[PDB]
RNA sequence: GAAGACAAGUGCUUGUCGUUCGUUAAUGGCCU
């Protein structure tokens, strides 16, 4: 049963994200709304709805601190100089990080941001951060409870997308990795545990007009850990196009050449990818095209084969904008432009 | 943290006469055109319902304008001699017109090859024709023949009541409000009649002297009447049968008058009369009948009329003239997939639980002197302040909250010869008022002690300087010989 | 609804609860008498509670399963403490338990006997004649056991001892909800879906009476001796009964009738009320699946009774370090003028060829341009002849329009100065008479105050300027 | 028939009788984070932070312990030092507040719940100087105070250890400065 | 630079000046963010949280020359709002009362001291409690008669503040100053923002008015005169923030001082009325018209005098009949509906001139009956009934030259159901006098007949009205404000806190 | 006014003083 149906949306859904702990489903786009559905199999409710007055909200995440594990909040931003960043009762606690402490001369709108979290290494302290983009390779950073500008991260080029690989190192301790991409396919690899320096470059084979990248297998922003140990490396990268083209690498073997060989070249869609998301076991990756209706695919890991039964001519997806999985249960929330959240269950997990 | 606050202008002590409020909303009326008639346009009145439109009599014409266009839409012509009155019906379908041949000839409007319904009135020449407010079937006509009959216009050959007792010339009536039966009847030897037509109405129920000749009667409220006759004009109390008001304001004598009510406006009850004189002046009935705004025309005026509250457009006040003008002044008034990407900007939160908005309000743009005083550019906020394009007010506002937030000579250590002359340039002018001649004091004493002694070098300050000599020296001679009154005056007191 | 299975502890302080939570069901207690983040999570998305019981030394509840088994539960700890499983392996229907002994239902219609105590299955058990059973209760005769209960759209009265049907009870239609014991004489069968509740006697095998919901049964509670029955409807309502066991008798309809309205005007739905002696619970989900409770008293209460309650519909949000609008509570308030009137103190109020008459008669009417008509004329022998022959009352008002002529226009002062004092000239003795100058004159006495201040800054600028003036013109 | 009382507070008693740290704020916001407290000058009161109001005050005139010290009329002298959050007698207990005054007394209080009108109360040793600021790290204590033989004040520097017995605290020297300008 | 303060991580640098701005270096970039304007200076930068949470500050309030003005004000990091500010009661005393030494800036002004000038100020400041015996210490406090808000006229401002609440609900500026706009720097600190100096409302509570007077910058030409400004102000009762409708620029001419005011009560004109008394004793009566939105003079009345008393009170008849006025050493009493002397057709002898032996510093009348008159060296009693003194009270060793003349009015008031209470302070010495003092109240009832209570406070007391609710309230050094008056619940405490490697 | 201390200049002179006793001007500006 839908996760919209209980109370329905009238923007086009744009961002979904479960919570890493908690049962729910955070829905929000266009709409300049919030709105969080309790996950059962018989009826999804309303556990509540924010409305935001004057902001277009185009990608929403739950964010768990590492730390506390008491935090829980709601960073949504959109094409505004500002994002709130909401707290977890009839009076709601909502901040917004208004301003740049260094400079908003590079990033003019926060769109695009996802959320991760940082050890010092100083102190053994782990915050999070708030990764955001920027004029033309800016890669910003505020510190997720503060708003403290602390790295900027430039790349050649003109961003497109990143992700956040996780590297742990001993039990205790580990570092964070960013994935920038440019728009012609050349992947950065700066981390940020120490000041923001390139690891390695490596262009991708092909990749021309190239929408998205995404890592998993891991802890990943989507699928995220709980407590330090649970910090696990990933182990498969998928890179988007405008043409279809989903390129997978695996991540234990293509680190070593830097210039690698993908695995297989996914080219079962026609148009432009909008949204790769992993399983959190790293055994499926959506992808997905917010230009025809109707254009999830799901592929199968190692094995680099699309499913060929799911989905059908007759499963009702329309203009797929927003994917998510569960991180637990297994289920898997499609969002469209309609405003239906449309839910499934992977019935193996 | 606080907000910047605005820099608020300088506003002396108010002169007399200010702009009142009832002051703003009479002088929105411009963009006067006149149009030449062939003789004196004696009654206008506008069509109650849709207002629109407003006849205007004339020499054997009855003239239909727009509201909008302000021209000419009708004309009715078929007339033998001079129409005097032409109103329309409460319905606002049907108009009248009495000539001078004594036939009110009532017909339909926007129509004027139909002469509907011909009530051959009194031989005697009929001015006033008016329909009743309440009842929209009663006609009631005035005549020469000093007796005024209420025509049933089922029954246009025979006068429903002949309503008389008039010693001379009833030239207005006037229908009243709360009551269709009663009828206030103005002759001209004074003595405002007052009717039952219920009764036998032969003889009037009481009369109120006006002691000159009383050429115009309206109706105001439900319980008072306004005497528009001779030099002054008089309201009365129907049922205190006595008069409550009087303002002999006027020069010559009265023509018309007009009432409205309940309209976009700071005064709510309007009340303008004709004083023969060119001259229109606005009274109120919430303020004791007090003068409010005047205007005054080129020849004398006869008929004056505003719009109605119910017009929805721009008004109209329209004057007329003996001399064959009107005058009028008028207050005037992408693809589908694109869309539906993108369509949650019209929802504005209505059934979400919480709704929140931290969106602070665009406030006024701030002027290009306040935002060099804000980024402490003094010297150049200075030179900002005198602009030829800029107001006489915000030049001393800047000099103000240039000398109370930073000291004056900070913004003047810099000034070249050239920088200088644009100062001193408004300085002759700024000695001349006495809102600001306490402020440029300050200014020029500061130059003198800064730069006296380029001041030798440059021939240029030096005219400025014995320009800046005279004016100041009569700028005593102005305040010595107003100082010199105000001793005096205190012999009378 | 989202409470998949309720039900409360006895004398009314808890509750558990069972609900999903991303295809894996989670329990859970709250307090209901004035949260609780614990949960117990069960492992397999596929076992799900069936039937719940709570234990009157640890607070433990009981859970039976589609597994099988029967979960124990201590709520103190999230630990499920001792298993209680059946050989066989189909879902337990129905759970009971008094003292030592427990009582349970296979979905194989097999009865099973366990011991708290002990840990021990007592006996593998079947009996003839009854082919479904979804719910047992056993009767409380004492310390002895015996002749239980069982029922599904039929009830039996079966012994345990000679383990034989002895009573056999008339019923429903529909497989039957509710079943409770309440007095050792008299019980309530209720069905799934039904409108309908019955009291038969377990001595006698008959009905007494039947109680009827205006709409479908779903969870049901009853007071400690029979006095009050509180039926939690499934349109979301508690239709209560006062003394449904005493004496048109045949059937009884409901005596008080409990609704929750929200203060917006949504219906909130009840499930699982408590009642006790003179004291009534109600529950009902705040949020998705929080449950809020509340405590009345309802003998008080009238027949029908909507508590109200606030919830935040389209409450606005308000932030405590912010102001009603946009600024800060601890930031000051800034200075900001706007509209006011600016006035001084010196401003008064609420205390042979002539030109006269036509001055004289722009005076009586109000008339502007007529005026500048006169005040053109500059000739003094005019001007002192002009005011002579005028009427002593129109000078005082001519004053007051030359001061507004005068203030509002500064060069205007120099011609028209003239023109003022031979009006205080001629007409002063008359001036005299008028009782308040200061009130009339107004106007006057404020415009010549104002020149009147200039005169200490004017002649301190008059020095400095001919400081330089005297110096550079000779040098 | 008529009574005299007093109701209102003052102010927030900054440290400016050091005038020499640049650190001067003695207020401290709680473990978890909910309350914040300050030590006004005739009270101390613990504000709520997300209501932004007070949720209790500690008036000086209710306890005869707190009144003996700070509400003596003769002396104006003694004032809080520094509040410290924990328990300095036992290991981790909540809702208790150490107080270190001027002259070196040591109040234990409640904060969230009534006022126990009997605290425990440890008078420092060797308290000669004056007592200037005290810190702490895990579980190890030291002392800053003011001590004078230029008109400049020398500042020594102690530490503190305690169940040797209850009132008993050992203070160690464990520096000392000759004249101080600016300690921070 | 007054406070320096590195985060946790060491990354970023607070800073504290006399601009009133704490700005975030970054040490990275050498870029920086700033709130700009943050109530005063700030003293004492200091961040919290452990994870960057919170930055906590200190503000010094220097508008205020008499007393240190802390503000503890505590901010989110994120948003940099202001979240939970804690402030005390602000007064401003006559002069600088006990040991409080101004902070220190780059050059001394009469707002700050320099380096130089800071040892030589202390040494200085210590003298005035030594050498004079003129320090008064007085505080005007204007209390709100229908929301019992105790209003603080901070210079420039109102703290508006209640005592029941403890707390500080507004701060509103009252003057267009340069407050907001920029924070002084250290040669504009010696342009000093215009002083409110009188701040009354009406009995009705709706309206408040506003007396100040704005300075002009040294070293220009119209560096000699002083604008008096008047404001009328108001507010509804739903409403904390106030809005003026009169701004009044020179009452009584240009360069007179307005110094005494007082409301007029309901019975005149429903308390919509004003009275001021200038130095050489003008009476105007400023009240609000109704058909105008706005306030005008209904009636003046202008001496001109060859002296300037500074020292003025004035009293009204509660019937609305007519108006006690204090000059120097001299009642008048004034017929309102004239305002000329009462003239008598009597000849009783009850003048409405009177002539009393010292200059009067109050005048305050219990009912239509009594009238009770402070001058500079004694306080009499006197009836309206027969013009005769009732009780002498020679208060010349308590007040020589204690007060600047005029402060003597906010110490003593009158509750109108009950009596009066004076306000007497001593300072007390062993073997010079020492900087503590002591003050007394004392009750008095019926034009003093006799003393209700003594009641010795061991601090002193600055100010002192009396409350609507029938009770005095009054200040004191330290701003403290007091008044003179009349199995299963063994499971339920486990599940209270459990609740709440491999 | 003095003492104290320090610096410069060539024992002396000038200068300063986070001291005491006594009298009443570092290119440095206010967020989003």
């Amino acid at each position: 049963k839908d996760a919209n149906a209980s109370h329905p949306s009238h923007s086009a859904i744009q961002s979904l994200s479960f919570h890493p702990s908690k049962p729910l489903l955070l829905t929000g786009g266009y709409d300049k709304t919030l709105r969080i559905y309790h996950i059962d199999g018989k009826t999804n409710h309303l556990v509540t709805s924010l409305h935001l007055v004057g902001s277009p909200i185009q990608t929403c995440t739950f964010y768990t601190s590492l730390s506390n594990q008491n935090q829980q909040n709601i960073f949504t931003a959109g094409r505004r100089r500002y994002m709130h960043s909401w707290d977890l009762s009839q009076t709601a606690k909502i901040e917004k990080f208004s301003r740049l402490y260094g400079h908003e001369s590079t990033q003019r709108s926060f769109e695009n941001f996802k959320v991760a979290h940082l050890q010092n290494s100083q102190t053994n302290s782990v915050h999070g951060i708030v990764l955001l983009q920027g004029n033309n390779g800016w890669i910003n950073i505020l510190h997720s409870t503060s708003g403290l500008w602390l790295m900027g991260c430039k790349i050649e080029g003109v961003i497109t997308d990143f992700c956040i690989d996780y590297q742990p190192i001993s039990r205790g301790k580990f570092r964070t990795i960013l994935i920038a991409v440019n728009a012609y396919g050349e992947v950065w690899e700066f981390d940020l545990n120490k000041n923001g320096h390139v690891i390695r470059r490596w262009k991708d084979q092909g990749g021309v007009g190239i929408t998205k990248i995404q890592v998993g297998g891991g802890t990943t922003t989507t699928c995220p850990a709980l407590q330090i140990s649970k910090i696990k490396q990933n182990r498969w990268l998928a890179v988007g196009s405008e043409s279809g083209f989903v390129n997978l690498y695996d991540r234990n073997n293509a680190m070593t050449s830097s210039t690698p060989t993908p695995v297989a070249a996914l080219d079962q869609l026609t148009t432009t990818i909008s949204n790769l998301q992993f399983s959190p076991d790293g055994q499926i990756l959506c992808m997905a095209s917010r230009a025809v209706k109707d254009a999830l695919r799901l592929v199968h890991l190692p094995s680099c084969s699309v499913f060929s039964n799911w989905p059908t001519s007759g499963t009702p997806l329309g203009k797929v904008t927003s994917v998510a999985f569960s991180p637990s249960g297994g289920l898997l929330a499609v969002g469209n432009e309609q405003g239906k959240v449309r839910l499934w269950k992977l019935n193996h997990y | 943290s606080t907000a910047r606050p605005r820099i608020i202008t300088s506003k002396a002590p108010l002169l007399p006469q200010q702009t009142t409020p009832e002051q703003r909303y009479w002088r929105q009326y411009t963009s006067a055109q006149l149009v030449k008639e062939h003789n004196s346009v004696t009654h206008i009145s506008f069509n109650p319902q849709h207002p629109h439109d407003f006849a205007v009599t004339s020499s054997t014409r009855v003239q239909i304008f727009s509201s909008r266009t302000r021209q000419v839409i009708k004309t009715f012509s078929r007339f033998k001699d001079v129409v005097y009155s032409a109103s329309f019906r409460s319905d606002g379908k049907l108009l009248c017109a009495g000539d001078a041949t004594g036939l009110v000839s009532v017909y339909d409007s926007y129509n004027p090859r139909t002469i509907l319904l011909s009530i051959n009135a009194s031989t005697h020449p009929t001015h006033v024709t008016k329909f009743h407010t309440q009842d929209n079937k009663i006609l009631a006509t005035a005549s020469d023949d000093r007796v005024t009959r209420l025509w049933d216009i089922s029954n246009a050959y025979e006068p429903q009541l002949e309503l008389t007792g008039a010693t001379d010339y009833v030239r207005t009536l006037s229908f009243i409000p709360a009551a269709p039966h009663l009828v206030a009847t103005g002759s001209y030897d004074g003595l405002i009649r007052l009717y039952d037509t219920r009764s036998s109405g032969s003889t009037p129920i009481y009369s109120l002297n006006h002691d000159q000749p009383v050429e115009n009667v309206i109706a105001v409220s439900p319980t008072q009447i306004v005497s528009c006759g001779g030099n002054n004009f008089k309201v009365w109390d129907l049922t205190s049968n006595k008069k409550l008001y009087e303002r002999g304001n006027f020069n010559k004598a009265v023509t018309c008058l007009d009432y409205v009510e309940n309209f976009d406006s700071p005064m709510q009850s309007a009340l303008i009369a004709s004083s023969l004189d060119g001259h229109v002046k606005v009274f109120d009935p919430l303020d004791n009948f007090q003068v409010k705004f005047g205007w005054k025309f080129s020849g004398p005026v006869l008929s004056c009329a505003v719009s109605p509250s119910t017009a929805q457009g721009n008004r109209h006040l329209v004057a007329g003239l003996s001399s064959g003008l009107l005058a009028i002044r008028t207050k005037k008034k992408k693809s589908n997939n694109f869309q539906r990407m993108m369509r949650g900007s019209e929802y504005q939160g209505d059934q979400e639980h919480i709704i929140h908005n931290d969106k602070v309000r665009s406030q006024r743009r701030m002027r290009a002197f306040e935002r060099n005083i804000n980024q402490f550019k003094w010297s150049e906020a200075l030179d900002n302040a005198f602009v030829p394009g800029m107001a006489k007010e915000l030049t001393l506002t800047v000099l103000q909250e240039l000398r109370k937030r930073g000291k004056v000579r900070v913004a003047l250590y810099g000034r070249d010869e050239s920088t200088l002359e644009p100062l001193l340039n408004w300085c002759l002018k700024g000695i001349e008022d006495v809102r600001s001649a306490s402020i440029v004091a300050d200014w020029v004493a500061v130059v003198l002690e800064l730069y006296g002694n380029t001041l030798e070098s440059s021939p240029v300050l030096q005219e400025l300087m014995i320009d800046l000599k005279t004016k100041v020296r009569h700028e005593i001679h102005k305040s010595k010989e107003a100082q010199r009154i105000e001793g005096m005056l205190q012999l009378l007191t | 609804s989202p409470v998949l299975q309720s039900a409360y502890d006895p004398s009314g302080q808890y509750l558990c609860y069972v609900t999903v939570a991303l295809d894996k069901q989670r329990v859970g207690v709250q307090p209901t008498q004035r949260w609780n983040e614990n949960f117990l999570y069960l492992e397999d998305s596929k076992l799900k509670v069936t039937c719940l019981k709570w234990v009157n030394d640890t607070v433990a509840i009981i859970l039976g399963m589609n597994n099988g088994e029967i979960w124990l539960y201590s709520v103190l700890a999230n630990e499920v403490t001792y298993k209680f499983t059946t050989g066989n392996s189909y879902e337990i229907k129905d759970i009971d338990l008094m003292g030592n002994q427990l009582w349970c239902i296979d979905s194989s219609d097999a009865f099973y006997q366990f011991d708290l105590l002990q840990f021990k299955l007592l006996q593998h058990f079947r009996i003839n004649n009854c082919v479904q059973l979804n719910k047992l209760t056993i009767v409380p005769a004492g310390d002895s056991v015996a002749q239980l209960l069982v029922a599904s759209h039929s009830i039996s009265l079966i012994d345990i001892e000679e383990k034989k049907v002895v009573m056999t009870f008339p019923g429903h239609v529909s497989p039957v909800s509710t079943l409770q014991v309440i007095t050792n004489e008299f019980f309530i069968s209720g069905a799934e879906g039904d409108r309908f509740l019955n009291v038969y006697d377990i001595h006698s095998g008959m009905t007494k009476c039947v109680l009827v919901a205006e709409s479908d049964i779903k969870e049901l509670s009853h007071s400690g001796q029979a006095d009050s029955i509180a039926v939690t409807t499934e349109d979301g309502s508690l239709e209560i009964f006062v003394d449904p066991l005493v004496s048109g008798n045949k059937s009884k309809k409901s005596s008080k009738k409990i609704q929750i309205v929200s203060k917006d005007g949504r219906k909130v739905p009840i499930y699982n009320a408590f009642i006790n002696k003179d004291l009534l619970n109600v529950s009902w989900l705040q949020n998705a699946t929080m449950p809020y409770f509340k405590n009345l008293q309802w003998r008080e209460i009238p027949n029908e009774y909507t508590v109200e309650i606030s919830l935040n519909w389209n409450n606005k949000n308000k932030s405590a370090d912010r102001d009603l609008h946009g600024k800060d509570l601890a930031s000051a308030t800034n200075y900001v003028e706007g509209n006011a009137r600016v006035t001084s103190g010196d401003n008064f109020k609420h205390v042979t060829g002539t030109v006269t008459v036509i001055l004289s008669q722009a005076l009586q009417s109000n008339d502007h341009s007529l005026l500048e008509t006169v005040l053109n004329n500059r000739d003094e022998r005019v001007i002192r002849d002009t005011i002579f022959r005028l009427k002593p009352a129109l000078a005082v008002i001519l004053l007051e329009r030359l001061a507004e002529r005068i203030a509002r226009q500064t060069h205007r002062q120099g011609p028209l100065n003239v023109w003022v004092k031979w009006c205080l000239i001629i007409h002063g003795g008359y001036l005299v008479s008028i009782p308040n100058l200061m009130s009339t004159l107004s106007s006057l006495h404020s415009t010549l105050k104002r020149r009147s201040d200039l005169l200490p800054r004017l002649l301190a600028l008059d020095a400095r300027l001919d400081c330089t003036i005297n110096k550079f013109k000779t040098l | 028939q008529y009574k005299l009382s007093v109701v209102s507070g003052g102010k927030p008693a900054l440290n400016n009788l050091s005038s020499v740290t640049g650190n001067k704020n003695i207020a401290r916001l709680s473990q978890d984070q909910r309350n914040y407290i300050i030590p006004f000058n005739n009270q101390i009161k613990v504000y709520s932070v997300e209501t932004r109001q007070c949720v209790k005050t500690l008036k000086f005139a209710n306890n005869s312990l707190l009144s003996g010290i700070f509400l003596q009329e003769e002396e104006n002298n003694e004032s809080i030092v520094k509040i410290l959050l924990g328990d300095i007698t036992v290991p981790q207990q909540a809702h208790l507040i150490t107080v270190f005054t001027n002259n070196g007394h040591v109040i234990v209080l409640n904060y969230k719940g009534k006022l126990v009108e009997s605290p425990k109360h440890f008078k420092i040793s060797l308290a000669d100087e004056k007592l200037a600021n005290v810190f702490h790290s895990e579980g190890n204590y030291r002392i800053l105070t003011t001590f004078k033989d230029n008109s400049l004040q020398s500042y020594r520097l102690y530490a503190l250890t305690f169940d040797d017995a209850k009132k008993q605290f050992e203070v160690a020297h464990q520096a000392e400065w000759h004249n101080v300008i600016l300690s921070n | 630079v007054l406070s320096l303060s590195f985060s946790h991580d060491g990354s970023y640098l607070l800073s504290g000046g006399w601009e009133k701005v704490m700005s975030l270096w970054q040490l990275e970039t050498n870029s920086q963010q700033f709130l700009p304007r943050l109530n005063g200076i700030i003293i004492d930068c200091q961040v919290l949280g452990p994870q960057g949470n919170y930055y906590s500050l200190i503000l010094q309030m220097t508008e205020n020359n008499s007393n240190s003005d802390y503000q503890f004000l505590l901010l989110n990091a994120s948003d940099l709002t202001s979240k939970l500010s804690i402030n005390g009661p602000l007064p401003v005393f006559n002069s600088t009362i006990k040991h409080i030494q101004q902070p220190i800036s780059a050059m001394n002004t009469k707002n700050s001291n320099s380096i130089t000038s800071l040892n030589h100020s202390k040494k200085k400041q210590s003298r005035k409690l030594i050498k004079s015996r003129r320090q008064d210490f007085t505080t005007n406090v204007e209390i709100n008669p229908i929301n019992k808000n105790l209003y603080f006229p901070h210079i420039s401002a109102v703290q508006i503040f209640d005592f029941y609440k403890n707390e500080q609900v507004n701060y509103q500026y009252l003057t267009s100053g340069v407050n907001n706009s920029m924070g002084k720097v250290r040669f504009e600190l010696n342009l000093q923002d215009p002083i409110i100096t009188d701040l009354k409302f009406t009995k009705d509570g709706q309206w408040m008015i506003t007396y100040e007077i704005e300075y002009p910058p040294n070293d220009l030409l119209s560096s000699k005169d002083l604008t008096h400004i008047l404001k009328f102000w108001t507010k509804n009762d739903n409403e904390t923030n106030w809005n003026l409708k009169t701004k009044v620029i020179n009452p009584h001419g240009i360069s007179v001082p307005i110094t005494k005011i007082l409301p007029s009560p309901r019975s005149v004109n429903n308390s919509q009325g004003c009275l001021t008394a200038d130095n050489n004793g003008g009476l105007k009566f400023w009240s609000f018209d109704s058909h105008e939105s706005n306030w005008c003079l209904k009636k003046i009345s202008l001496p001109n005098f060859n002296h300037f008393s500074n020292s003025v009170s004035l009293a009204w008849s509660q019937d609305g009949s007519l108006i006690f006025h204090g000059f120097d050493d001299k009642l008048q009493i004034l017929d309102f509906d004239t305002f000329k002397k009462f003239e008598s057709l009597e000849n009783t002898k009850t003048v409405s001139e009177f002539t009393l032996d010292s200059e009067i510093q109050t005048v305050k009348l219990i009912n239509d009956t009594n009238l009770i008159v402070a001058t500079r060296t004694t306080l009499n009693a006197i009836n309206l009934l027969r013009g005769q003194v009732i009780n002498s009270f020679d208060l010349y060793p308590f007040v020589n030259g204690v007060y600047k003349n005029g402060h003597m009015d906010r110490l003593i008031t009158c509750d109108e159901r009950t009596g009066n209470i004076a306000l007497v302070i001593n300072q007390q010495l062993t073997d010079v006098p020492t900087i503590n003092y002591k003050s007394r109240i004392i009750i008095f009832d019926s034009d003093l007949s006799t003393k209700l209570g003594n009641f010795t406070h061991h601090e002193y007391i600055s100010w002192i009205g009396w409350n609507y609710d029938t009770d005095f309230i009054f200040l004191d050094i330290e701003s403290t404000l007091g008044v003179v008056g009349t199995x299963x619940x063994x499971x339920x405490x486990x599940x209270x806190x459990x609740x709440x490697n491999d």
